[PDB]
């Protein structure tokens, strides 16, 4: 029941918190990449493919 | 090289409602609805109702809810505020000129659509306690309240602040009834700055055609005289001493107005000896510590109080008071120079012109002029009337204070405060 | 009818002239029957030194107590007897003597102000009298908790600098300060380049000049050349002063980050953001429904008795924040909400509230410039601080530019992850530790 | 109670091998469980609102 | 008389760039936060390892 | 005054199982909460006494 | 005016009797889920309606405890059932939805 | 010359939506912080004097 | 104070005295609210010293013997050196104090200066009191004699 949250202000405020939320997935994935040593991804990275 | 000014435009509707506007071409607009509904219109069964009413100006109306008034106004940087004297309430609204429409609608909803809901009203009654508390921390607030309580028996005796016993007790019916009885056409004046008289008139003829409370500015205030005393320990004794003066409007009232300036009202010069203040100079001659004296002058539709207001240390209280009172007595005996009277005139006149300089000030003058006089009365003609005061009338004003049954209020350590009786 | 836009254009040119002096002489004609004239000196207390300090105040105290031409008592006599109002203030940067008078009295109004600002007969008798008076003021000023905390916040933020000083100075200076000290300050600082004759009301500019030349003839005429210095820049600390006194019934806190000061375009935008946070007082009508999220929560949860945002400007610096007053168990919650507000506005200012703040600011501004005295004060001060009067339309332009981005930007620049100055007074057990306050100055989510 | 009985139904099916009726009835009870909870009960609730004028 | 209060002199504890009473602290502000956050950045970097 | 109300530990017990306002009114279907509890420790006790030999 | 809207009414009167809050002297508005919107409207109820409401619920929870029901005489007749809360509840939601539109701009 | 108000005597209260409650007219408060130790009620279960909606650029 | 001041009469007779006298008998039997929390040990000490002296005391005993009383008095109650006079001397002044309640019943007392206790005139008033009528004698009576 979320009709409440649809208006000009809400879209301004989402548009505000977008670059931040972008970077937070950058943080979260790259951390998971590093913590699991994801192989599949890390081959792409120069220096870090230590094989 | 500014605009050659517009004139005020002033209109009496046949229902007795009064409209005045000025188009100053100002970026802001002020609107006041000035009602004959001040505190003198409470009776002993509903004391305080006009003070709750003073606070209730953003409670829900018929088609403008509480939330909307607050947000609607705040959204435009508007203000809405309500000011009572013993005679009038004055609902005034301010904003940028493009926004008069939204503000006017809010204003009329408050003064003509108050719903007064049980639960909103109940939520508000603690605020009389806070509001009273804040106001009653100037010793003068109490004094002038007791001063009125002691002078009159009735009407002007009533306090601008709700009695403590009524806090929590004033009802929605009592509120409703107060609006019905008092906020009618014959009793109102709609004044607008930075609005046009056609619009005001439309608004008035549309929305402010209300009538069927009562007529009279009139229980008629019975002066009685007396004294109220309040033991404080505040270390400084405040005291006011007073006789019945003249009703506002009358020629005699300007005699008192000028006599006020002879004896001396506030300071003019920051940290000055008040060389021109007779009361200050007479009291100083006797008295060698911190004090203040000023001539006190209140004037109402159907009475007024004149005298003076002292602040002294507890032990000097009497010395100050007796010094002050003599100094009046000395003018009654006829010791009054024409350049003294002239000085007080320039003091009064300039003070008047000064007082109407700003929008807030001008609007207030015009509002109250409308309700007390049914007119507007330009500076040129106010100063004229001021000039019209005879040296003799001022003597006689002072004669009247001296010879007239008195009223006193004082609070502090009263051990050396006199008793009327003892003056 | 007139639009508000139109209505701003209608407000007249502030007319400026310069004397053969340094003395600028400025005026806004209106159709008033009444005026405010006076002198804005670029003296203050940033300008004094540790030994000097509280001189200007001692001068203000002496200023109306009699000249070479009009001895002790008699200036009063003249002002009062013509129904005029004589008045003064000093700030950390500004001294102002002004008269409210009848417009027909602008001659003798100027004549007087001239006599005051040059020919101050600083009679020994009086400097002695004044020292007891000025001490009493210090004793009573100690009771205004608000007056105190702002002196403390100044004392800690500017910690090291002349700006850290009070306007009245310390007890000891007041008792030791001599006539020599005073005339030295007077002759250093009351020079024509560092003062403006300002007037507003019912007068032609031409008369104002005629009178400027007549009575301000030769102030810095042959003068000036030796040892006038410019102000030093003032280091902001950010730092805390906690003066704990549980005998007092409510706590005053005043928190601030460093402002850019008078000149800076950022003042407009900050003032908007400030306006959005606004102010509260327990006598405010209608509480829960206030626009401001601070003021709303404050009122609903009875979290204080008062708050106020501020932006005090000095040359090249200033104090930007808020001050409040509350119960001993509110100091934390009040701190939380104020800080979280600042941060919301730094990160996620929506479009709508900024239009509110913009309007609130416009309304403040027009409403502020109401009648001779405000407008005169704004003429005088402005010429000191901007070198112009900035016309109302220009402010509207400067306001209109600002929107949500201009807020989040200009807020983040001043507020985000910045060391505040805190001053605190009274029952302040629960005033958040400085680290924890400074932690409040950024969000981890952002 | 349709839900309870249906769950009893699924307990009982769980208890029989993956052969003839057992398969289809089991698929049906599976659909019924997710129907009752996801679609049938919210609608039934709403109808009683409209029944009480609510 | 609350006007008798000076804040004690602090130079004895002050970082080098925050010492000139005449020098704005805004210049050194970025560096000082830079150093101390790099001190915490590297710690996390070490703990993460 | 009552030790049961103010002693830091007994406090917790009293607020949960002594002075706690329950409805006048709840029925047998409410007994399962506690019996779940009684189940958890009965499983802990036998489970322990079993672990001594397993 | 109508045979059929007397039938929707008969369906409604059925469901009413069938629900059987009546059976414990309850009214439909006694039975409402307390959320914030509801909670406030109880706040807004005048003294008597509030005191009557608390008694109805008190009587019912008592019966519910003793697993009993009123005499059929003493049950709440469908027609005799006053939606004493309705207008308050509506006014609350009305006020909330305003705040909600304002929060959108 | 009406408005009783600033006939500088009797009391006028102001309430507001935006702005702190006022108490009005005249009497010594005044030539009275001049000879001194008027100690002042300055922020005890309280309002605030001066009051705002009075800022600048 | 709170307990006592819940008989409307307590207030009245307190205000009645406050209004009659300027001084002395004007003072209230109950502490002013502004003094609650403010009366000191010195003020207490001084009150005893000023007022609890020999010239000011009377030691009365029932079911005790006069020799013992006298011994106790001559041993323990030989105190003097406050003040003499039963005397500021109470200045009658007259006036009125009014207190808006809403109590639905108005209590009011109206009074003039009578006679000092002891004097012959005071017994005239004592008797006049009984002519006009004091309390009831007969439970739920019309007070035929009042
Ligand atoms: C009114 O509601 C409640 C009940 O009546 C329906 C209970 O009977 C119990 C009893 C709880 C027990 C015996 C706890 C056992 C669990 C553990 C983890 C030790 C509680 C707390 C309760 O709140």
């Amino acid at each position: 029941m979320l009709t409440r949250f649809l208006g000009p202000r809400y879209r301004q405020l989402a548009r505000n918190w977008v670059p931040t939320a972008s970077l937070w997935g950058a943080v979260g994935a790259v951390g998971l990449v590093w913590a699991t040593d994801w192989r599949l991804i890390l081959d792409w990275v120069p220096y870090i493919n230590g094989k | 090289v500014p605009p050659h000014p517009q004139d005020l435009e002033f209109t009496r509707l046949p229902n007795g409602l009064v409209i005045a506007s000025l188009e100053n071409y100002a970026p802001a607009s002020r609107i006041g609805l000035f009602i004959k509904a001040g505190s003198r219109y409470e009776n002993s069964n509903n004391l305080g109702t006009s003070h709750l009413l003073r606070l209730a100006s953003s409670l829900t109306t018929k088609g403008a809810s509480s939330f909307k008034i607050t947000r609607g106004i705040e959204a435009v940087g508007g203000k809405l505020s309500v000011t009572s004297t013993r005679e009038n309430m004055a609902y005034t609204v301010e904003c940028l000129r493009d926004d008069v429409d939204i503000l006017m609608e809010f204003l009329l909803n408050v003064t003509t659509a108050p719903e007064f809901r049980r639960w909103e009203v109940a939520a508000l009654q603690p605020q009389l306690r806070i509001d009273k508390a804040v106001a009653l921390q100037n010793p003068q607030a109490h004094v002038i309240e007791n001063l009125h309580a002691a002078a009159y028996r009735n009407a002007l005796a009533n306090s601008l602040y709700c009695p403590d016993y009524r806090i929590g007790k004033v009802t929605p019916v009592e509120l409703h009834d107060y609006v019905q009885n008092h906020f009618t056409s014959a009793r109102m004046a709609l004044i607008g700055l930075g609005v046009s008289h056609p619009v005001l008139k439309q608004v008035a003829e549309q929305f402010l055609n209300i009538r069927g409370g009562l007529g009279l500015s009139g229980a008629k205030a019975k002066y009685h005289g007396g004294e109220i005393r309040e033991q404080n320990g505040d270390s400084l004794v405040h005291a006011a001493l007073v006789a019945e003066s003249a009703a506002i409007g009358s020629a005699e009232a300007n005699a008192f107005s000028v006599l006020q300036h002879v004896l001396g009202a506030g300071p003019h010069v920051k940290r000055g000896s008040n060389a021109t203040s007779s009361l200050y100079q007479a009291v100083a001659k006797g008295v060698h510590q911190p004090f203040d004296v000023s001539a006190f002058n209140a004037s109402y539709s159907d009475s007024g109080l004149f005298g003076f207001y002292t602040i002294s240390q507890a032990a000097s209280a009497g010395d100050v008071i007796k010094a002050a009172y003599n100094q009046v007595k000395t003018i009654a005996q006829g010791n009054l120079s024409n350049p003294d009277v002239q000085a007080a005139k320039n003091k009064l006149k300039a003070g008047y012109l000064m007082s109407v300089e700003s929008s807030e000030g001008f609007l207030d003058e015009v509002g109250s002029q409308a309700l007390a006089a049914g007119s507007y009365t330009p500076p040129s003609t106010v100063l004229q009337q001021i000039d019209a005061v005879a040296d003799a009338d001022v003597i006689n004003a002072a004669k009247k204070f001296v010879s007239g049954r008195k009223s006193m209020a004082a609070s502090g350590n009263l051990g050396h405060t006199p008793f009327i009786d003892e003056l | 009818t007139a639009t508000y836009a139109q209505a701003l254009q209608s407000v007249p040119e502030t007319q400026v002239s310069q004397l053969d002096n340094g003395l600028r002489v400025a005026s806004e004609q209106s159709s008033q029957p009444t005026c405010t004239v006076g002198v804005w000196i670029d003296a203050g207390s940033r300008y004094e030194s540790e030994k000097n300090n509280g001189a200007g105040y001692f001068v203000e105290h002496l200023a109306f107590k009699g000249t070479k031409n009009r001895p002790g008592n008699a200036l009063e006599k003249e002002v009062e007897s013509m129904g005029a109002h004589l008045n003064a203030y000093s700030t950390r940067e500004h001294t102002a003597y002004y008269i409210k008078a009848l417009s027909k009295d602008l001659p003798k109004a100027v004549e007087l102000l001239a006599d005051i600002v040059q020919n101050c007969s600083l009679e020994d008798s009086q400097i002695e009298k004044e020292r007891d008076v000025i001490l009493q003021e210090l004793q009573e000023n100690d009771t205004s908790m608000r007056d105190v905390v702002f002196n403390y916040l100044h004392a800690t933020a500017f910690q090291g600098t002349p700006l850290a000083q009070s306007v009245e100075g310390p007890s000891e200076n007041v008792r030791k300060l001599s006539r020599a000290d005073l005339t030295e300050y007077l002759s250093r600082h009351y020079k024509a380049p560092r003062m403006v004759l300002a007037a507003a009301g019912g007068l032609e500019h031409r008369q104002l000049l005629d009178l400027a030349q007549k009575h301000f003839s030769g102030l810095s005429g042959t003068y000036d050349e030796d040892a006038v210095p410019t102000l030093s820049p003032c280091r902001f600390t950010g730092s805390q002063i906690c003066h704990r006194e549980d005998g007092l019934p409510l706590a005053h806190v005043a928190i601030a980050v460093e402002g850019p000061g008078w000149a800076h375009p950022d003042n407009v935008a900050l003032q908007v953001a400030n306006a959005i946070i606004g102010h509260y007082d327990c006598t405010y009508g209608g509480g829960a429904h206030l626009s401001s999220p601070l003021a709303s929560i404050a009122a609903t949860n009875k979290l204080c008795q008062s708050f106020q945002t501020f932006n005090i400007c000095y040359a090249d610096t200033g104090l930007l924040g808020a001050h409040f007053v509350c119960d001993h168990m509110s100091i934390d919650d009040m701190m939380f909400v104020l800080q979280g507000q600042w941060m919301r506005l730094c990160t996620s200012a929506t479009e709508s509230e900024v239009l509110r703040g913009k309007n609130l600011l416009r309304n403040a501004l027009v409403s502020h410039l109401d009648g001779t005295t405000p407008v005169c004060e704004d003429i005088g001060r402005s010429l000191l601080t901007y070198g112009r009067r900035i016309p109302l339309a220009e402010w509207e332009s400067r306001i209109a530019e600002v929107d949500a981005r201009v807020v989040r930007e200009v807020c983040s620049k001043y507020f985000y992850d910045q060391c505040p100055a805190v001053a605190g007074f009274g029952p302040i057990e629960q005033l958040p530790d400085y680290n924890r306050i400074r932690s409040g100055m950024f969000w981890l989510r952002f | 109670w349709a839900l309870v009985a249906d769950l009893l139904t699924l307990t009982w099916i769980g208890g029989q091998p993956v052969e003839h009726p057992y398969i289809t009835i089991g698929q049906l009870a599976s659909v019924l469980y997710f129907l009752l909870i996801l679609v049938l009960m919210p609608t039934a609730g709403t109808i009683e609102n409209k029944l009480l004028k609510w | 008389s609350h006007t008798d209060i000076k804040v004690p002199d602090f130079s004895d504890y002050r970082r080098p760039e925050v010492l000139d009473s005449t020098k704005s602290s805004k210049e050194s502000s970025e560096a000082r936060k830079g150093f101390s956050y790099l001190v915490t950045a590297t710690t996390t970097v070490g703990v993460a390892y | 005054t009552n030790i049961r109300k103010s002693h830091p530990l007994m406090k917790i017990v009293n607020n949960a199982f002594i002075d706690l306002p329950a409805p006048s009114n709840i029925s047998s279907w409410w007994n399962f909460g506690s019996l779940l509890g009684i189940c958890l420790i009965l499983q802990i006790l036998t489970g322990l006494f079993l672990a001594m030999h397993y | 005016v109508s045979a059929s809207s007397r039938w929707l009414e008969g369906i409604r009167k059925w469901y009413y009797n069938a629900a059987g809050f009546n059976k414990l002297g309850l009214m439909r508005d006694d039975t409402i889920h307390e959320n914030d919107d509801v909670k406030e409207a109880i706040r807004r109820l005048p003294e008597n309606l509030y005191d009557d409401r608390v008694f109805r619920i008190k009587r019912a929870l008592d019966l519910s405890m003793r697993q009993q029901i009123l005499p059929k005489e003493q049950w709440t007749k469908y027609e005799e059932d006053k939606s004493y809360l309705e207008p308050y509840l509506k006014e609350v939601i009305r006020e909330r939805k305003e705040r909600e539109e304002w929060a959108k701009k | 010359m009406l408005s009783v108000a600033a006939r500088s005597g009797p009391f006028a209260p102001v309430l507001s939506a935006t702005s702190r409650g006022v108490a009005g007219a005249l009497r010594p408060l005044v030539q009275a912080a001049v000879p001194a130790t008027s100690e002042s009620p300055v922020l005890d279960l309280k309002r605030s004097v001066l009051c705002r909606e009075s800022l600048r650029g």
